[PDB]
RNA sequence: CGCAAUAGAUAUAGUACCGCAAGGGAAAGACAAGCAUAAUAUAGCAAGGACUAACCCCUAUACCUUCUGCAUAAUGAAUUAACU
RNA sequence: CUAUGUAGCAAAAUAGUGGGAAGAUUUAUAGGUAGAGGCGACAAACCUACCGAGCCUGGUGAUAGCUGGUUGUCCAAGAUAGA
RNA sequence: UAAAAGGAACUCGGCAAAUCUUACCCCGCCUGUUUACCAAAAACAUCACCUCUAGCAUCACCAGUAUUAGAGGCACCGCCUCCUUAAAUAGGCUCCACGAGGGUUCAGCUGUCUCUUACUUUUAACCAGUGAAAUUGACCUGCCCGUGAGGCGGGCAUAACACAGCAA
RNA sequence: UCUAGAGUCCAUAUCAACAAUAGGGUUUACUGGAUCAGGACAUCCCGAUGGUGCAGCCGCUAUUAAAGGUUCGUUUGUUCAACGAUUAAAGUCCUCGUGAUCUGAGUUCAGACCGGAGUAAUCCAGGUCGGUUUCUAUCUACUUUAUUCCUCCCUGUACGAAAGGACAAGAGAAAUAAGGCCUACUUCACAAAGCGCCUUCUAAAUGAUAUCAUCUCAACUUAAUACCCACACCCACCCAAGAACAGGGUU
């Protein structure tokens, strides 16, 4: 049907201000103790993880950059290595993706 | 009513379900690291992991060669499924894969999920750690194991 | 379930009976409080343009474990005080019917093959 | 003892746009309502008498027009501003 | 014929089920018939979404014993024979 | 989409669905046409028949001439001017063929039903983006009985507030 | 209500004529069905009691009783009626009760035919076939308050004029209603369901007004538990919990 009557700003701000339609204030932040940026517990700190994106990307293309084509997807592991580092005695054998940057401190 | 039914439902139907959960696990194979929803990557993860477990039975099973035939869209990961991947979890029995929440998607606010094959060679997730052990609590908690062990 | 508007095979030699007739013989009502009919349950039956009282001694419908489950309804045709009108019956019927109270003393008595 | 941007020409224009067509035909330029600051507390035409006191107490059958009077019997009005 | 849709995808559609489908069939293109007129295998059917009589401009501020309205303050007289 | 036993007991009617058979009756001869947007029919048209009018030039009928043209009625052709059901208010001028026409019946079929159930998709509910419309006197918007009803009277009830449903 | 008339005798076992006292309508001539149902009792059944001409179950009437129930079909739709099978019963009415829940017939929509009236157009409180009413819920209100039947003992005692044939008390079996479950069957398959299974609690005694008597608008004496039930958390995951929020678990 249709409404019989117009709702007053009294009966709409009862409604919209009511608690149950308010924002809640999140009891879950906190700081990443040694990077130092917010992050949920439960979640992975954002700048972190878009750092570790970027370099996944650069690895990738690499990668891509060697196998040539689609449809090339090897048959033996893979270790990646950045500037000033021989392949280790346990990585022969094992494909090599050559980076030209610093190895990240956090790459272990 | 939806009593101990585990299977989500996504997708056109059932058989959009399977095609989906096939594409993100040859994504998975091809790249050992995939971002993807996070109800999806959660009915992912059992598929990937019994595919890793169909996968050790080796090449030249034929039940395992028509399943990964299958489950795989792209042929050049079946090699690696059974010459890279099976291999590398020659010890472990279980739990090949880890699932992380990530920061929701930007344009549509989706719940996201990281998951990806354990050992492989990228840079690896912040994993969360668990708080020191030098922690107040926890050398307490030290002095408690001492003082235990020596009763005990 | 034999209720009613269903089918029943009259298993009797039927002296009326078993003679053609471009009908077949369909229930019309059954003598319990709700419709469904089950073994020993007396049911009223429309055969051959004639309304005649009947009796349920198999169907199709599983019942409990231990008792048989034919495949075609099958029904015995008794007279209004209870006496049946056949004198035979050739079908197996179920040795279920010596059980709950009715009128089945007298049609184990002119049958010959149980189940 | 003519108008001053809802007036004065329809006019910044017979343009935009509507129509197959004849044809129709605009708008405008220089702390009103609505909300926020500040959601609500038994009870009721939302007010009045009041009261130390906001509510609580007592009183109290919305307005216009049409029918003999109409509890709203029926018609009309969301509300502000301008024009009527 | 049924179901969906009823400010809908659509001011008559969608899905299925259906009738015709070498004929009195269907159809692109230009022309013709013009309003008391045209056309009509007559249904008052159709003539640019609304046809028992198109649409536009003019006479036109049509007329309306009918409906609706009719704007500052205050006071005072003020009602139900009949032809 | 699937379904136990039963298979029209549903219902105005076997509408829908599943399955594929039969028989008749009324109307209309047949194919066709019609109410663009509630009626596709038993209405219109139609071959066949009949009636009426008309002896004839260059713009229609017609570059036609009574076996022709126009206007009407009718509708080829031939023949004349008690059963059914357990139960029944239903069905039962000749005239092949045809009908999404109307009525009835056999057999089958089936979730129509006895009597509902499960799953899937859309919708849905929640999060994020974009964001209408009818409606609206004001509302601080209760129940019962009476008057003539949320609002009057007399009783009863009564802390405020979202969200999803329902339709008195 | 007078019984007055009857009834093999007799008003009261039955009709009970006229009338009177009561509650209720009569409009044409010169609105059903599905769904859910709320309510009254003027009770159809079940329950309790009186009389009987029922010598007895059942019948008949009368009082009381509204917690519960009150079937399925063929033909047809001013809505009823008839008919078949049953049942313990297939109750009488108010709120079409209920169309922002759904449907059909109508009666009154344009098409057409038949019959009547008319010079015609057209009419007809006639008969046939066909035929479109849309809604996103603002407000109120609301969304977790065991009966019956059959069978058998007890048996054919009492009652009874022969004949027929009781209570009180138990025991089985079935259905329905409410509530719940998934071991089996069934549709299906980490589960949801039913066609399946389980549970359901006005006759006396004493006795006065009126010393006998009298049942007493005389005094006086007799004929439901169960269920729920921990003040202070909530980031994350799982869930037999769930629309969101809530709720259970994380040893
Ligand atoms: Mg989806
Ligand atoms: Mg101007
Ligand atoms: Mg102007
Ligand atoms: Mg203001
Ligand atoms: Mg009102
Ligand atoms: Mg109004
Ligand atoms: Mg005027
Ligand atoms: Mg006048
Ligand atoms: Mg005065
Ligand atoms: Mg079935
Ligand atoms: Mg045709
Ligand atoms: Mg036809
Ligand atoms: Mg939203
Ligand atoms: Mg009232
Ligand atoms: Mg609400
Ligand atoms: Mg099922
Ligand atoms: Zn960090």
């Amino acid at each position: 049907a249709a409404p019989k009557n117009r709702r007053t700003i009294e009966v709409n701000r009862c409604r919209r201000r009511n608690p149950q339609k308010l924002i809640k204030v999140k009891n879950n932040i906190d700081v990443c103790p040694e990077c130092g940026h917010l992050k949920q517990k439960h979640v992975l700190c954002a700048y972190c993880y878009e750092k570790v994106c970027k370099e996944t990307a650069e690895i990738r293309r690499q990668i891509g950059k060697q196998e040539g084509g689609p449809f090339k997807a090897p048959t033996i592991e893979t270790v990646v290595l950045y500037t000033g580092e021989t392949p280790s005695e346990q990585d022969q054998g094992k494909r090599i993706i050559e980076r030209d940057r610093k190895r990240p401190s956090w790459f272990t | 009513i939806s009593h101990g039914r585990v299977f989500r439902r996504m997708g056109l139907g059932p058989e959009s379900r399977i095609h989906l959960l096939r594409n993100l696990l040859t994504g998975l194979v091809r790249h050992e690291r995939i971002e993807a929803p996070w109800a999806r990557v959660d009915e992912m993860r059992g598929y990937a992991e019994k595919l890793i477990d169909y996968g050790k039975l080796g090449d030249t099973n034929e039940r395992a060669m028509r399943m990964a035939d299958f489950w795989l869209t792209e042929k050049d990961l079946i090699p690696k499924l059974f010459q890279v991947l099976a291999p590398r979890y020659k010890d472990q029995t279980g739990g090949y894969t880890r699932m992380l929440q990530i920061p929701n998607r930007s344009l549509d606010r989706a719940k996201m999920a990281v998951i990806e094959y354990k050992g492989n060679c990228l840079p690896p997730l912040p994993l969360p750690r668990r708080d020191s052990h030098l922690t107040l609590l926890n050398q307490l908690l030290q002095g408690l194991r001492q003082d235990l062990r020596q009763s005990q | 379930a034999i209720q009613k508007m269903t089918r029943v095979r009259v298993v009797d030699n039927s002296a009326l009976g078993n003679s053609p007739y471009h009908r077949a013989p369909r229930c019309i009502h059954v003598y319990k409080k709700n419709g469904v009919g089950k073994v020993g349950d007396q049911i009223l039956l429309a055969i051959k343009g004639q309304k005649k009282k009947a009796l349920i001694v198999g169907h199709c419908m599983p019942g409990p474990r231990m008792t048989p489950r034919f495949d075609s309804n099958n029904v015995v045709l008794i007279e209004d005080n209870g006496n049946p009108v056949g004198t035979r019956i050739k079908t197996p019927i179920p040795t279920s019917l010596r059980k709950r109270e009715g009128e089945y003393s007298k049609v184990l008595a002119i049958a010959q093959n149980f189940v």
